[PDB]
């Protein structure tokens, strides 16, 4: 009928082994009118007894105290983590099956929804995704390979590009607007990373963690029902004499049984006193309502009374077994029954069976690498930079004036990074920002010369263009690659865990946008060396030509900080070109410095060099070679000051489409930024 | 092949300075990036700053960050390291090496031995 605060709160407090924190989950009961739990699960193979009756017994709790709970049937997470010999297709087979499975199990299916995560993060990309790659923004790399035990994994070693999952489960709790993560307590290491990111947003509310007891494993060397024996579980129609033969078999040591000390990453021990025929007893048996247990006329009302028993050698190691077998038996029953008499239901199971001989053992499938494209195609990516040196932008310009030269027939694409880079942290890592600053630099190169016919695309189009399929390339990439891969490409300074997917999702849009050639500045080739290692040499890779335009300090006597006006960058005004060429280095009778340096690549750029120079200093003079430049400058002939002005005023010239547009379309932007600028003070 | 050669290395006084220089020939130095990297006794190798091909982008390790600095000359195809203030714990062979990317480098010079000691 109908209860009360504190007896709902002692019914769903009973459901954990732990619960962070137990002042919240009250005052949830008390305030909120309807409470949402949940469990996921990775579809890999039939359903051990835990997932279906232990589940079942702890989700009737919840939904009796007034909850709904939902089953994220999490298909993109068993892939991620090489189930079903990764095909994804068989995946949700499986997971049709598991939902058949809890069906049968005797549930409350008005407050229990079962959701499929591809189906559901789909429907909802621009969401689900841009968190994802907020919560690895804002934390370490160290950090998330922490979580590996949520996946049955070890931290470093192994793991291959198993941080997205991480990441994802922790957006999940969000995502489904859960008040309760009511998982296993082998998941505790991802729920407590949703809490710290609630502290990183500032959410004052936080989901409570009711952390569910970790259930046995049959044979002697394992504390946890695992994929070494089909013999450490009971599988969910298992024969009768199957399950008969498993718990005959099952270690058994006549101790009592205390609770395990509560481990920080939640995964159990292995150890001796654990006997795993007490623990179904105490999880499956007395854990519903109204339980009872009996042998020989006895009746056990208690798991104390049973324990104590069977320590005390009053009930025998096979009468104990005996019981246990009956009991199991009595709760599959239903669960046979509907896969007996269901051709749907039947066809499922026959095929999850199939996959046991059908999909281990040989090696795990991955996304295949697509074909080259046909006409060549190269990709270049936007610095998000407040301040892009002119260096590296003329760079950009002529690496795609080079390649259509090359190839006639080709394009050329720039890529706006407006989420990876975001995912990277990049400037302040803030959206807004890295969009207006892209816009700006992307409207100053053009303005400094990139070709027209060079197209620009955003990773937003690209993205959203595609809401599966890009993400499930992601996945495909993720999957075929070690973490310590990726690590190496920043020779061990990745600083967030977004700079991995960042990697992973250039490569994504190389294959998305059927690129023959990605072209790196000094910034990015380790990024985009990945493309090609991964596409195994058939992307290739062009390298800017920068260092022409040099730093204006003096070469061996440089600042231990190089302030702004030691670089040229390609946001210079009028007033900031006139200040840095000023304070630039140059002295005469010299025949290099950066002065002559920076006239050199202009003297290459426009064909010639007019010095204009009033009488009695040598009048007015051309100089069409870089040879005879440097002589003049060495003989004394040419005075420092005379080629400043001419550098000066070719540089004004050079820079008057892009000041013009500094003034008006881009100052909207250009005001946003250089806020964002003072807001890097640290 | 690629050659690197470096020099200016000494023993000094804890507070005093030196000027680094490394001369390189086989590649295009002009648009790679370099490193200074340094090996204590009885230690790994560790980098110590590093410079892209327009000396726009530096970076420098946190314990010698304010007190040394990186330049290039590629005219001439010399790397430069300025140490002022140096310590007792900068004691080093310090060598110029040869960048593949920001976070990378390959060939290493034969290294000079720089000393940083009141004792002698
Ligand atoms: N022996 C066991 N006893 C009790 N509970 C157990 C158990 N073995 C597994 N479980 C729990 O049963 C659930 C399903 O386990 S699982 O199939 O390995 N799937 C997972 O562990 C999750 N990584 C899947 C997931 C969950 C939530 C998400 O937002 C995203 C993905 C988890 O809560 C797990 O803790």
């Amino acid at each position: 009928g109908s209860m009360n605060t504190d007896e709902r709160y002692k019914l769903l407090r009973s459901v954990g082994e732990e619960c962070i924190q137990e002042s919240e989950l009250r005052n949830l009961i008390e305030k909120k009118p309807l409470i949402r739990c949940y469990d996921g699960f990775e579809p890999s193979g039939r359903m051990h007894i835990a997932q279906g009756i232990f589940k079942a017994v702890n989700v009737n709790k919840c939904t009796a105290a007034g909850c709904e709970f939902v089953f994220w049937v999490a298909d993109w997470f068993a892939l991620m983590n090489d189930k079903v010999g990764g095909e994804l297709e068989k995946i949700r087979i499986v997971g049709r099956y598991l939902i058949e499975v809890w069906k049968a199990a005797g549930m409350d299916t008005d407050k229990v929804l079962f959701l499929w995560s591809s189906e559901e993060i789909t429907s909802h990309a621009d969401t689900y995704w841009r968190m994802v790659l907020d919560i690895g923004r804002q934390n370490t790399i160290a950090r998330i390979k922490k979580c590996c035990t949520i996946m049955g994994k070890t931290e470093g070693t192994l793991t291959a590009a198993q941080v997205l999952y991480p990441l994802m489960q922790c957006c999940d709790i969000f995502f489904l607007k859960a008040d309760i993560c009511q998982l296993g307590l082998d998941q505790r290491k991802v729920n407590m990373l949703a809490r710290e990111y609630c502290d990183l947003i500032g959410r004052k509310l936080k989901p409570v963690i009711l952390s569910h007891h970790m259930l046995a494993g049959l044979r002697r060397g394992q504390a946890k029902m695992s994929k070494s024996d089909p013999d450490s579980a009971i599988f969910m129609e298992d024969t009768e004499e199957d399950v008969a033969r498993k718990i005959r078999q099952a270690y058994c040591p006549r101790v009592k049984q205390s609770a395990s000390a509560i481990t920080d990453d939640g995964a159990p021990v292995a150890t001796d006193d654990r006997n795993p025929v007490l623990d179904y007893f105490q999880c499956v048996v007395y854990a519903r309502p109204g339980a009872v247990a009996a042998i020989d006329g006895t009746t056990y009302a208690t798991y104390e009374d049973l324990e104590q028993a069977f320590v005390s050698d009053e009930v025998s190691e096979d009468a104990l077994k005996s019981c246990l077998i009956d009991e199991v038996n009595a709760l599959l029953a239903p669960v046979r029954q509907h896969f007996a008499s269901n051709e749907e239901a039947h066809e499922l199971l026959e095929a999850v069976k199939s996959y046991r001989k059908g999909g281990a053992t040989l090696p795990l499938a991955e996304t295949a690498l697509p074909a080259a494209p046909e006409k060549p195609h190269a990709c270049m990516w936007m610095p998000a930079l407040l301040k892009v040196p002119l260096d590296v932008a003329e760079g950009m310009i002529k690496a795609t004036e080079d390649f259509i030269a090359a190839h006639p027939g080709g394009t050329v694409t720039v890529v706006l990074p407006d989420w990876s880079a975001v995912a990277s942290d990049e400037i302040t890592g803030v959206e807004k920002d890295i969009s207006a600053a892209l816009q700006v630099n992307c409207a100053l190169l053009k303005a400094y010369g990139l070709p027209n016919s060079v197209k620009i695309v955003t990773e937003n189009e690209v993205i959203l263009g595609n809401r599966n399929d890009f993400w499930v390339s992601v996945i495909g990439i993720a999957r075929k690659n070690l973490l310590s891969h990726i690590e190496e490409l920043y020779g061990g300074e990745l600083r967030n865990a977004g700079q991995v997917i960042a990697a992973l999702m250039r490569v994504a849009t190389a294959l998305m946008l059927s690129v023959s050639h990605v072209i790196s500045t000094s910034l990015d080739g380790h990024i985009n060396a990945f493309a090609r290692e991964y596409t195994k040499e058939r992307i290739e890779c062009v390298q800017t030509l920068e260092g022409r335009i040099p730093a204006l300090h003096r070469p061996g006597a440089a600042p231990a900080v190089l302030g702004a006006d030691d670089v040229l960058y390609l946001d210079d005004n009028d007033m900031d070109i006139r200040r840095k060429i000023k304070k630039a280095y140059s002295a005469p009778n010299e025949e290099a410095n950066p002065v002559i340096s920076v006239a050199q690549h202009l003297l290459a750029q426009h064909g010639a060099l007019n010095i204009e120079r009033g009488e009695a200093n040598g009048g007015n003079v051309s100089y069409n070679t870089p040879e005879a430049l440097v002589a003049d400058c060495g003989s004394g002939a040419l005075h420092p000051a005379d080629l400043k002005a001419a550098v000066l005023q070719l540089l004004l010239d050079r820079s008057a489409q892009a000041r013009a547009l500094l003034n008006g379309e881009l100052k909207k932007n250009m005001t946003a930024l250089r806020n964002a600028e003072k807001k890097m003070a640290k | 092949q690629v050659q690197l050669q470096e020099s200016g290395g000494g023993l000094v006084l804890p507070g005093g300075s030196l000027r680094l220089s490394c001369a390189t020939s086989g590649f295009t130095f002009s648009n790679s990036w370099m490193y200074w990297v340094r090996q204590a006794p009885g230690k790994g190798l560790e980098w110590v700053s590093r410079i892209n091909a327009g000396g726009n982008t530096v970076d420098y390790k946190d314990s010698v960050k304010g007190r040394f600095s990186i330049s290039r000359d590629n005219a001439k195809n010399t790397l430069y390291l300025q140490m002022n203030s140096l310590k007792p714990e900068d004691t080093a062979v310090y060598y110029c090496a040869r960048g593949l990317n920001r976070y990378a480098y390959d060939s290493r010079g034969q290294g000079t031995q720089v000393t940083v000691s009141s004792h002698h």
